[PDB]
């Protein structure tokens, strides 16, 4: 069948500049390309249908070009809502065909995490366990570091991190940490510490909590 | 209105079959086709086949392993698409889409993630996350609430019944022990909580629950 | 009213009809079979209309047994209605004619 190659998978730009997705198909195939957009968990978006036309709700900024092989979607004055993956379907020849997919990251300015820990609620105390939460929100850029220290003592044991994808709302990212403990032993120690390492700074952002 | 009704989630056993639904509104035409395409988490998307309602013809992809069967009812405007002997490797999300007939997708469903495993199905416990008394609050306050030991995937979380979108982060889900667990962050002007409420919502398709839990400050 | 134009009108009426059916019964056929281009209902009635003019471009055609059997419908649904035009109008000339020399 017919192959679309999405080349390079990942681009990267800075707020405002315009920037270019490409896609090649293995035979001529007129204008038979489409072009959609898949935010984070979200259903593909038409965004251009034969290689140039317009989508009724599309932001104007998108806008399509090419013919035969190569066909180019193209985005003047990328912002933040713009992250996504984006897909070049064929419909030239049965039986119809996607592209790999490429995704638009934002270089924004670098951003210090928001950190805040969180104790165990009674709820789950009452179920048996004990949860310490840690967020690092909105920080830029992705690279990041979480320590855990009891009682002044370093913890590895027990730690669950998940990490977000650029956010569509700034271009930052944000970072979950969550130390999940029996009750017998949470409530055998005092002082429970979320540790943040970041470009940002060469000291750590630390915040703790006793349970006095 | 939303013009394809896919459901959130099915779980099937390994060797098992589901039947995965796709009910239409909007304009519909004789000269409708219905596609489905699949989407493994983190890879593309993958067309499966098609299926024209108003005449019942369904094609399919020849270069997959042929674990799909396309069918129509008319009457109820609703696409079923019946995958047999599922594996590990057809655990993905499975959407459906319309095609006026120029070979385009022109609107999807929301899509229904399939997860074929042995584990049994189980509704999250939702815990809430208010800071400790001797934190201190600048200009704005970040709350937030824990789903924890769910299975399968997916749950959405709302705050406020949608009402509240902008500053919330929810973190994809870690698997342990067969059960996963998310958390969910909203920040909020420092001045409007507690006084205004603050209430996450999280709903499991899978087990068909939806829970409330309101954030009350530690007083 | 005169036959040849009553069959003419009649030839038109059809041949829309098979242009249109054409195109529907022709993507219906296709889809499915690899590498066929007879997929899209615009650019099929394009071909029907190129089919039943005979008019040549080669830029579609079908690849399916019943995309060509369809295809054959066409044809000679158009060498029909257009040859019938041709037989009206033979008609009509022939009655000018022969009302001209006082016959
Ligand atoms: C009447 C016009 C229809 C012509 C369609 C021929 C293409 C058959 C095909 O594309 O069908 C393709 C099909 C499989 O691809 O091949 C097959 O076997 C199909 C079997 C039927 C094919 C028709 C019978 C041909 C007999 C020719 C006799 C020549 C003298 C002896
Ligand atoms: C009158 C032409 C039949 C329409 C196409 C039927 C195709 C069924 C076998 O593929
Ligand atoms: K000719
Ligand atoms: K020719
Ligand atoms: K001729």
């Amino acid at each position: 069948d017919i192959l679309l190659t999405q080349s390079p998978a990942i681009l990267s730009v800075s707020p405002g500049e315009r920037v270019s997705f490409s896609c090649r198909a293995s035979q001529s195939i007129g204008t038979d390309i489409h072009w959609y957009q898949q935010r984070t968990n979200g259903s593909p978006r038409l965004l251009i249908k034969y290689a140039s036309e317009s989508i009724s709700g599309i932001p104007s900024r998108f806008s399509g070009s090419g013919s035969g092989t190569d066909f180019t979607l193209s985005i003047n004055s990328v912002e933040s809502e713009d992250i996504a993956n984006y897909y070049c379907q064929q419909s030239n020849r049965w039986p119809f065909t996607f592209g790999s997919g490429t995704k638009l990251e934002i270089k924004r300015a670098d951003a210090a995490p928001t950190v805040s820990i969180f104790p165990p609620s009674s709820e789950q105390l009452t179920s048996g366990g004990a949860s310490v939460v840690c967020f690092l929100n909105n920080f830029y850029p992705k690279d990041i570091n979480v320590k855990w220290k009891i009682d002044g003592s370093e913890r590895q044991n027990g730690v669950l991190n998940s990490w977000t994808d650029q956010d569509s709302k700034d271009s930052t990212y944000s970072m979950s940490s969550t130390l999940t403990l029996t009750k017998d032993e949470y409530e055998r120690h005092n002082s429970y510490t979320c540790e943040a390492t970041h470009k940002t700074s060469t000291s750590p952002i630390v915040k703790s909590f006793n349970r006095n | 209105q939303v013009q394809l009704q896919q459901p959130g989630a099915e779980l099937v056993k390994p060797g098992a079959s589901v039947k995965l639904s796709c009910k239409a509104s909007g304009y519909t035409f004789t000269s409708d086709w219905i596609h489905w395409v699949k989407q493994r988490p983190g890879h593309g998307l993958e067309w499966i086949g098609e299926i024209i309602p108003s005449y019942g013809r369904a094609n399919y992809n020849e270069k997959i392993q042929k674990k799909a069967t396309l069918t129509a009812d008319k009457s109820s405007s609703t696409a079923f698409m019946q995958l047999s002997s599922l594996t590990s490797e057809d655990s993905a999300v499975y959407y459906c889409a319309r095609e006026r007939g120029d070979g385009y997708f022109a609107v999807w469903g929301a899509g229904t993630t399939v997860t074929v495993s042995s584990a049994k199905t189980t509704p999250p416990s939702v815990y809430p996350l208010a800071p400790g008394s001797a934190a201190q609050t600048n200009s704005m306050v970040t709350l937030g609430c824990l789903v924890k030991g769910y299975f399968p995937e997916p749950v959405t979380v709302t705050w406020n019944s949608g009402s509240l979108s902008s500053g919330v982060h929810t973190f994809p889900a870690v698997l342990q022990s067969d059960l996963y667990t998310l958390s969910s962050s909203v920040t909020v002007p420092s001045s409007s909580w507690p006084s205004e409420t603050v209430t996450c919502n999280v709903a499991h398709p899978a087990s068909s629950t939806k829970v409330d839990k309101k954030i009350v400050p530690r007083d | 009213s005169a036959l040849h134009w009553r069959a003419a009108g009649a030839a038109t009426v059809l041949l829309v009809i098979v242009l249109l059916a054409g195109s529907y019964l022709a993507v219906l056929a296709e889809r499915g079979a690899p590498g066929a281009q007879l997929i899209t209902y615009p650019r099929a009635l394009w071909w029907s209309v190129e089919t039943a003019t005979a008019v040549g471009y080669g830029d579609l055609y079908p690849v399916t047994l019943w995309g060509r059997c369809v295809a054959v419908v066409v044809m000679v649904a158009g060498i029909t209605s257009f040859g019938l035009v041709t037989a009206a109008l033979a008609t009509w000339f022939v009655g000018r004619e022969q009302e001209r020399r006082g016959h």
